[PDB]
RNA sequence: GCUAAACCUAGCCCCAAACCCACUCCACCUUACUACCAGACAACCUUAGCCAAACCAUUUACCCAAAUAAAGUAUAGGCGAUAGAAAUUGAAACCUGGCGCAAUAGAUAUAGUACCGCAAGGGAAAGAUGAAAAAUUAUAACCAAGCAUAAUAUAGCAAGGACUAACCCCUAUACCUUCUGCAUAAUGAAUUAACUAGAAAUAACUUUGCAAGGAGAGCCAAAGCUAAGACCCCCGAAACCAGACGAGCUACCUAAGAACAGCUAAAAGAGCACACCCGUCUAUGUAGCAAAAUAGUGGGAAGAUUUAUAGGUAGAGGCGACAAACCUA
RNA sequence: CCUCCGCAUAAGCCUGCGUCAGAUUAAAACACUGAACUGACAAUUAACAGCCCAAUAUCUACAAUCAACCAACAAGUCAUUAUUACCCUCACUGUCAACCCAACACAGGCAUGCUCAUAAGGAAAGGUUAAAAAAAGUAAAAGGAACUCGGCAAAUCUUACCCC
């Protein structure tokens, strides 16, 4: 290509203006409504027990006779409690194995330095 | 443009998007790391423009420029001092001209001299109270300007001309911005002459 | 626009409307025989024939006729060297036609390499090693392999 | 690696995080109170040092509880503290023999009572037990009243308290107008307890429930920020006026 | 075996399954009882192309521009540049009313005017 | 039983340094030389002080 | 000298401290990675089993409240292999490492990647020059198993005694083990490199220290008490329970379809016979084309026949025109 | 020379013998260069089958088998009415191939239409000599089961008796 930096400058230009534009609307947004986030929705527990962001998909029937959203549950349930721990555990170790991991790098920093 | 470097990538002169790059360290060897001097960023004094002096070496004492600077393993280059030899052009039947080639040294065997005395001076950062970071010497006091230059963009702007699909200054520093309570799209449809008689209906959200 | 959630559109509402719209299009050369009037485009896959139509005759302003698409699904056959497969973004091609029985072909962006302008930082090393190849080739079979550098 | 706190404490650091810990402080002490409740299904020593026959040393003895099971039909219902016992039997009476499993199973008999304070009939499956302490404590608004948490072992009996509570804190007309005098007797029959309102409401919830009434009272729309805005400009405009 | 680490495309399933998968396309309309498509005129995105006949800005800046410091624009920002000056011109003389603020462009509610912004009516 | 031969490079020396770079080559001379001198053709024969 | 041998870093395990996190826009409960429509039913339950008592039917620490002495005391226990407290003096806040290792070790991990089954699931080796690879230089070579350089030369468990010289002269039945007796024609072995197999109490022995007292609370004592040293293997089965998975091959059932030339057609769960369903026999191979094939001689082929699609019946069971046949070789 | 094959539909990962450079090394059971390859170029555009049906009440016993004689039994594969509301319209999924399941480029297996051999498609043989042995094919002076436990491949074309 003989000039391809063209390109990412039109690329990084377009999205300064996307970036600019948002920031107008979200402020235009905070000073009538007063809410951030022009996409809905709430904090629910899935069955995998994990603390997600819920977006709200807009129907036009409500929710208290939809046949398939009542099929879609949004409860722990007594049974994922040890999965979860199981996976605390792991990421503990994650973590502390990574401190082990900088530790030594700063030893053998001191030590060789 | 973006690609993602190993974790463990050995910087080795030249830069990551290159041919000779890639056939020397493909992304399949894990070679061991060189560890370096973890040297902040406020703590670097010496910049690519600037006249030094190698410490030890082949030629000890000499003076020179650099023209390329390396952070992430503290690597220098001194403008045609420290040196050595190869060959550019080879072939099957033919080889020869050779053109020396510059060789990256440490930090720790640069250090910065001042124009005044042409003498080496460690350098110091000391933070003056008029408001900007310039260079202080230590055991002379003298400041040492900041290099000029020429930036990656390999374009100086005291010669540039505007080209067909570039715009000029008074039109991109013009006060057009009317600050109100309108959003951009109905603004731009009642600008247009655009008109609307229908409503929207209630919808729900879940 | 793609990547962005339409609005739920009832009965007897507004007319859905889009201002900064998010489509791409690639004008691609034609591989195989295609007659003059019909043109091929490259268009993303969140795009159907009539956005395709109001794109063109909106912006370019191009009377377009019939818009026919398909989907092109990409190679997934290259290994790398840990053993696993390389997926090839896929994408959406077109073939508009035009309406006023215009005819259009592809032009070349390409031959016209006449440049030769002052080079100071990369035509001398080419013009120093063309000279050194200039220089040095001039063996003589009948020296046997003495050099050829002592004038004795 | 290890833990900073103990398995048996994440509950309480949940209950002390941060959507649990605004939570009022009776309702806290009453989740965390946990009592032992009576003695059904065993009788419970005397004193807590007895006299074993066969040697002249005096033992301390405890009273331990037994494992009982509460199926749904004991949360709906009115039952006393009993439930269903999944233990073992052995064959004739013999602990050389073979160990089964034998579960009882309370009586049911489907009567129907009368609330004097909710003035409503309903059709409770009671059991013999109940219908002995409600005949003990003079009345079924009593018996519900006087009996604490760990003694009903039934929501509707939780649910049916609340009430109570709520109808004799409140002071809401029971019956109806033109003769005060029957919801009077009533309210001074049943004055050595009167909860306040604050206090009366979080009696007998669950935590799921208590969490949703909570976040229910803490929900509040966000208010728009034009209003806090221009409050804070005739602020200082008055700030800046009248100085 | 089949596959399993690839994606489920529209070119695995039988008969039965080529039609409702898709690529993602919006639809722009329904069916009915013959097999026909119903296409609502309302559905699709028209594209509004503003004139650009008279309009003297490049896509490129030239490198004469000199540069400024980087600020984000808050709703603050915008709100004592718009809404200030006129408070303060109603409230200097005498006539400021805080029951009203429907005249600086405040709403409160959304469901009056079409183009909302927390429930977002409009596309892009 | 799935292994091949690595090792794949090349003995030739081609164009890298002035490849999208900003680090030029500082070199000590030239190509040849700047004008071929012409010695006189009786230089043999008058190989003594002066003519 | 070819084949090929070593070059340390991703880090790996446990301590002390600290409580650790989860939306950039779109898609994610139907055929997840699908924008858009009318019955809201879905958790609340003694775990079991192996082993031991030489079997086994009672029994067998595992129960999630900090040490110790009491104390392995009273007790429970086919009163036996075992289990096991309580009452009681009491329990000094704060400091950043390895007398552990370096790719057959240490997490399996560069990774839960390839690969196997529809499915749960199982699941392995990787990377070595250099300050300057923008130094494609000339060197640093030298050691195991396999090879040429440099084949054999009569005789003999490959060995010893020897002489001026390989053979020629004499003697001499490989290695560990269940076994009285093994090279026996019993068991194991092609080599090289890495790895792999004696962990511990009461009572005993020796050596310091103190002493009718010893011992850093508790315990012992008619020469005792404390401390130290010294000591007790590895791998290899059929079985049982608990939590999840399978009728896409095969057994049965259900709803909608398709298949069967021609002749004799006695009206037919008729005959020969294409395609088709199964395979009685010969010959070929058993590391083959194939972890069940090749041609005919074969029975049926208008019906108790075969087949494309979709669903259901699964182990204390499913199914069964009953072979203990089948339930993914 | 074979065609006991091929072309489409049904099921199936989706780019898997088109071009270019490398073809020094790497996979062809050896080569050319290519059905056991590295990177770049783009194929397939629907009309084919799907993506389906606004409700309230009500209606549907005289098969198919040329369906016209006759004849049945396993008693059977197809249909509407009254009322209310609705005149915006052509979007989406694939159209390549030498291809699937068996660890494979396997003498194994796969549902329907088309001429049941043709207009589809491929090569039992790398060369040299005719060792022994083995397997697959034609027949033989006289006997035609006298060899074998038994008519065990084979071709003639084959009757009667007994048990179940
Ligand atoms: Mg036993
Ligand atoms: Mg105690
Ligand atoms: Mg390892
Ligand atoms: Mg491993
Ligand atoms: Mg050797
Ligand atoms: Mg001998
Ligand atoms: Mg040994
Ligand atoms: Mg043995
Ligand atoms: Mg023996
Ligand atoms: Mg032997
Ligand atoms: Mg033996
Ligand atoms: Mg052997
Ligand atoms: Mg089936
Ligand atoms: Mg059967
Ligand atoms: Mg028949
Ligand atoms: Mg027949
Ligand atoms: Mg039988
Ligand atoms: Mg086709
Ligand atoms: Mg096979
Ligand atoms: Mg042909
Ligand atoms: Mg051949
Ligand atoms: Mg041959
Ligand atoms: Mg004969
Ligand atoms: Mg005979
Ligand atoms: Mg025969």
């Amino acid at each position: 290509m003989p000039s391809p930096e063209r390109l990412d400058k039109v690329v990084d230009s377009m999205d300064a203006l996307d970036k600019v534009v948002q920031e107008r609307e979200d402020a235009l947004r905070l000073l009538q409504t007063g809410q951030e986030r022009a996409r809905p929705g709430a904090w629910r527990r899935d069955i995998f027990g994990r603390i997600i962001w819920h977006k709200f998909k807009q129907w036009v029937i409500p929710w208290h006779l939809n046949k398939r959203y009542n099929r879609k549950r949004f409860f722990a349930l007594p049974y994922v409690d040890h999965f979860l721990r199981l996976e605390r555990e792991k990421r503990a170790r994650i973590k502390a194995r990574k401190e082990n991991l900088e530790r030594k790098k700063a030893k053998i920093l001191l030590k060789k330095f | 443009s973006k690609v993602t470097l190993p974790p463990h990538y050995r910087y080795g002169m030249s830069p990551p998007g290159s041919v000779a790059d890639k056939r020397k360290n493909p992304p399949w060897i894990r070679r061991r790391p060189v560890v370096v001097e973890p040297i902040s960023d406020e703590d670097w004094y010496l910049f690519c423009g600037d006249t030094v002096e190698i410490l030890e070496g082949k030629d000890a004492g000499k003076q020179g420029k650099v023209v390329q600077v390396i952070r992430q393993r503290n690597w220098v280059v001194v403008g045609g001092l420290n040196t050595h030899y190869r060959y550019i052009g080879k072939t099957m039947d033919y080889r020869g001209t050779m053109i020396p080639s510059e060789a990256p040294l440490l930090h720790r065997q640069v250090k910065l001299v001042d124009p005044m005395d042409r003498k080496p001076t460690e350098i110091e950062w000391r933070f003056t109270e008029a408001g900007e970071r310039v260079r202080v010497s230590t055991r002379s006091g003298r400041i040492i300007p900041k290099p000029e230059f020429p930036r990656a963009d390999g374009i100086v702007p005291e010669t540039w001309i505007d080209g067909p699909k570039d715009t000029s200054v008074e039109d991109a520093l013009e006060r057009t911005y009317v600050p109100c309570l309108k959003t951009l799209q109905e603004e731009v449809m009642e600008a247009m002459g655009i008109k609307e008689t229908r409503k929207y209906k209630k919808v729900y959200w879940y | 626009a793609r990547n962005v959630v339409y609005p739920l559109y009832r009965l007897g509402g507004p007319q859905l409307r889009v201002f900064r719209t998010n489509f791409f299009i690639q004008l691609v050369r034609p591989g195989v025989a295609q007659p003059e009037d019909t043109v091929q485009f490259r268009i993303p896959m969140e795009m159907t024939r009539v956005d395709l139509r109001n794109y063109l005759e909106g912006i370019y302003n191009v009377p377009v006729a019939a818009v026919r698409t398909r989907v092109q699904h990409g190679s997934n056959k290259r290994r790398d060297h840990r053993n696993v497969r390389i997926k090839k973004p896929d994408y959406k091609v077109a073939y508009v036609q035009l309406a006023h029985g215009q005819t259009f072909t592809f032009p070349d962006l390409f031959p016209e390499k006449d440049e030769s302008p002052e080079g100071s930082a990369a035509d001398d090393l080419y013009s120093m090693l063309e000279e050194e190849r200039q220089q040095r080739q001039s063996s003589d079979p009948r020296r046997g392999g003495v050099p050829s550098w002592f004038g004795l | 690696p290890l833990h900073k706190y103990p398995v048996w404490l994440w509950k309480r650091l949940q209950l002390r995080e941060g959507i649990c810990s605004r939570l009022p402080g009776h309702y806290l002490r009453s989740l965390e109170e946990e009592r032992t409740p009576t003695p059904v299904h065993y009788r419970p020593h005397g004193a807590k040092f007895k006299i074993n026959p066969k040697n002249g040393q005096r033992e301390r003895v405890e009273d331990v509880p037994i494992p009982i099971y509460f199926p749904p039909e004991s949360q709906r219902g009115l039952w006393g503290g009993e439930g269903w016992i999944l233990g073992q039997i052995y064959a004739n009476n013999d602990k050389l023999s073979k160990r089964l499993k034998k579960v009882w199973k309370p009586q049911l008999f489907e009567r129907e009572f009368y609330s004097e304070i909710l003035d409503k009939k309903f059709t409770v499956t009671v059991t013999m037990r109940t219908l002995d302490l409600i005949d003990e404590a003079y009345g079924l608004d009593f018996y519900i009243l006087k009996a604490s948490g760990e003694d009903l072992c039934s929501k509707f009996g939780m649910d049916l308290k609340r009430g109570m509570l709520l109808r004799l804190a409140r002071q809401d007309p029971q019956l109806h107008p033109e003769d005060p005098e029957r919801r009077a007797a009533i309210y001074d029959k049943y004055k050595e307890f009167a909860i306040p309102e604050e206090e009366a409401e979080w009696v007998g919830l669950t935590l799921e429930e208590a969490i949703e009434k909570q976040r229910l009272l803490e929900e509040k729309d966000p208010v728009p920020l034009f209003k806090i805005y221009v409050a804070e400009l005739i602020q200082q405009l008055q700030q800046q006026a009248l100085s | 075996g089949a596959d399993r680490m690839s994606k489920w495309t529209s070119k695995r399933g039988p008969r039965s399954f080529r039609g409702r998968k898709g690529r993602g396309a919006k639809g722009i309309g329904f069916l009915t009882s013959g097999w026909r498509f119903v296409q609502i005129k309302e559905m699709v995105p028209e594209f509004v192309v503003p004139d650009l006949t008279g309009f003297k800005l490049k896509p490129y800046v030239s490198y004469l521009a000199p540069e400024s410091e980087e600020t984000p624009l808050t709703a603050a920002q915008l709100f004592s540049e718009a809404v200030a000056p006129a408070i303060e011109k109603d409230f200097k003389d005498g006539t400021f009313d805080p029951d009203n603020l429907e005249k600086y462009g405040f709403e409160p509610t959304q469901e009056g005017k079409l183009f909302q912004l927390y429930p977002r009516n409009f596309l892009r | 039983t799935e292994k091949e031969f690595m090792q794949h490079a090349r003995k030739a020396g081609l164009v890298i340094p002035p490849e999208k770079s900003d680090r030029s080559i500082h070199l000590a001379c030239t190509a040849g030389i700047f004008d071929a001198y012409v010695p006189p053709e009786g230089d043999a024969r008058i190989s003594s002080l002066s003519k």
